[PDB]
């Protein structure tokens, strides 16, 4: 008998920066820049 | 994996003047960006490395800077000689890109010397003749070029060959081959070229009739 | 006998990671023009205590 | 001097291979990096691949990622590329480049710094991946009407239907220069180029000189020197 | 025959980990009101440097 193991992986990932690797793969990432605006003021 | 975009595709710049180009780049970049001076017919030349640091004895009127994202070239006295191509490279995602390329133009509006030339008698017996007409030293590139055969217009059998910008007197050349069949040169008399220029008054156009020179 | 050899693939992982965080230390240097005066002649108080 | 030189390429079929050699001369030690950058003429350029002391690279474009494969002979001095599976758009002048880095990046002096430009480029091989290799037929340009304009005339030679590119041209075994335009070639409809080459001298030479052509079309080895003559009246 | 079966206990404790640092990352962390001015009309002199 054999027993692989394994990780889970994703068919398109977002690029990530680290201290060593500027572009490395990742299954997720978030934005913590707020970038878009509503143009209106609540 | 990181795609590289140069605006414009081609600038017209007066000699003398100021030619800044854009290097514009997806995702971040900043260590490494190298810009090139591709003559046609010559290999690529390093100018700038880095983002503003240029090569080893080059002049000193080819200026970088950029960061990041947006990157300009701008050459500072420009010269008749530097009509040539220029690209950007970047680093890394360990697989390099190069951009897509900036032509750059010199500039007095010339005249088309229009000239035009009968088939050949060995190209007759070959069973297809075609006529050629040349454009012998005009600025600026663009010239509307049209085959009138027996007072009609033929398209679909011609095709525009163009060289580029000369070295010295900056002027271009256009040659267009109209290809017909042996049955179908002979089925006309007249054949004409209709040239138009951006700086020509009247539409200048050259002919002969077949079998008199 | 005895011999010697090194690793090469192990040898470049490393240094592929230390060029990379070389890269991001050395990285796009600030570029500041005019700012404001750091040092004195004589003594103005409040806004040169502030500067 | 630091000049390297490329060597191989020509004409193959779709799904062959070929592998270009890079003498490299001069400064370099072969301690640093070398590239691979090809062009197609009427498209810009392209990284192709990097080598890196000895099996460092390993480093290839996701267009050649599993056909090309790059090797490295320091012994003799030479950088080699074999292009397996070759394909229609893998036609281009493959330039073999030198590679440069910051002197702060390269701890190693053998290994690979992941950030390098490229400062001495290469002469240039031309690799021509398609399907025939036609001889050019040459037909001369003769002026008409009346010394053509009337003080200067106009002559042409004329390089019809031929596989592959390039093809020399010169006028009188390269005597002649001044006023010589050599025309692009473009792909006509039956999948052959044509070319022209033309020269505007004076009128005044239209008897007491004969102009010959200098066609040469080294891919097919097909020469012809065609002698340029007035339309005689 | 050939099956393929998730371990939970070793999952989940990768996901609290990355969700104890997305919980580090965000927060009302600041909350600022009446600062200074940032865009100016004309030029100030000295003050204008400073801010
Ligand atoms: C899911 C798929 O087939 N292709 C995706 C596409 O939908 C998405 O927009 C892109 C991210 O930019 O990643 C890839
Ligand atoms: C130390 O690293 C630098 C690159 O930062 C390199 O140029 C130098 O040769 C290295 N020296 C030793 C002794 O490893």
């Amino acid at each position: 008998a054999t027993l692989c193991l394994g990780h889970h992986a994703v068919p398109n990932g977002t690029l990530v920066k680290t201290i060593t690797d500027d572009q490395i793969e990742v299954t997720n990432a978030t934005e913590l820049v707020q970038s878009s605006s509503t143009g209106k003021i609540c | 994996e990181i795609v590289m975009t140069q605006s414009p595709v081609t600038l017209s710049v007066s000699p003398g003047e100021t030619a800044t180009l854009s290097c514009r780049a997806s995702q971040s970049v900043r260590s490494n960006l190298a810009w090139y001076q591709q003559k046609p017919g010559q290999a690529p030349r390093l100018l700038i490395y880095g983002a503003s640091t240029r090569a080893t004895d080059i002049p000193a009127r080819f200026s970088g800077s950029g960061s990041g994202t947006e990157f300009t070239l701008s050459i500072s006295s420009l010269q008749s000689d530097d009509f040539a191509v220029y690209y950007c490279q970047q680093y890394n995602h360990w697989l390099r890109t190069f951009g897509q390329g900036t032509k750059l133009e010199i500039k007095t509006v010339a005249a088309p010397s229009v000239f035009i030339f009968p088939p050949s008698d060995e190209q007759l017996k070959s069973g297809t003749a075609s006529v050629v007409c040349l454009l012998n030293n005009f600025y600026p590139r663009e010239a509307k070029v049209q085959w009138k055969v027996d007072n009609a217009l033929q398209s679909g059998n011609s095709q525009e060959s163009v060289t580029e910008q000369d070295s010295k007197d900056s002027t271009y050349s256009l040659s267009s081959t109209l290809t017909l069949s042996k049955a179908d040169y002979e089925k006309h008399k007249v054949y004409a070229c209709e040239v138009t220029h951006q700086g020509l008054s009247s539409p200048v156009t050259k002919s002969f009739n077949r079998g008199e020179c | 006998g005895t011999g010697q050899a090194a690793d090469l693939k192990s040898t470049q992982a490393a240094i592929d990671q230390i060029n990379g965080k070389l890269n991001r230390v050395i990285e796009k240097t600030n570029e500041k023009f005019h700012q404001i005066e750091k040092e004195f002649s004589e003594v103005e108080g409040r806004i040169q205590d502030l500067e | 001097e630091v000049q390297l030189l490329e060597s191989g390429g020509g004409l193959v079929q779709p799904g062959e291979s070929l592998r270009v050699s890079c003498a490299a001369s001069g400064f370099t030690f072969r301690d640093s990096a070398l590239s691979w950058v090809r062009q197609a003429p009427g498209k810009g350029l392209e990284w192709v691949s990097a080598i890196s002391g000895n099996g460092g690279a390993t480093y290839y474009a996701d267009t050649v990622k599993g056909r090309f494969t790059i090797s490295r002979d320091n012994s003799q001095t030479t950088l080699y590329l074999q292009m397996n599976s070759l394909r229609a758009d893998d036609t281009a002048t493959y330039y073999c480049a030198k590679d440069e880095s910051p002197p702060i990046y390269n701890l190693m002096p053998g290994y690979y710094s992941t950030y390098y430009y490229m400062d001495v480029w290469g002469k240039g091989t031309t690799v021509t991946v398609s399907s025939s290799t036609k001889g050019p037929s040459v037909f001369p340009l003769a002026p008409s009407s009346k010394s053509t304009s009337g003080g200067t005339a106009a002559l042409g030679c004329l390089v019809k239907d031929y596989f592959p590119e390039p093809v020399t041209v010169s006028w009188n075994s390269g005597a002649l220069t001044s006023g010589v335009h050599t025309f692009p070639a473009v792909l006509q409809s039956s999948g052959l180029y044509s070319l022209s080459s033309v020269v505007t001298v004076p009128s005044s030479s239209l008897g007491t000189q004969t102009y010959i052509c200098n066609v040469n079309h080294k891919p097919s080895n097909t020469k012809v020197d065609k002698k340029v003559e007035p339309k005689s009246c």
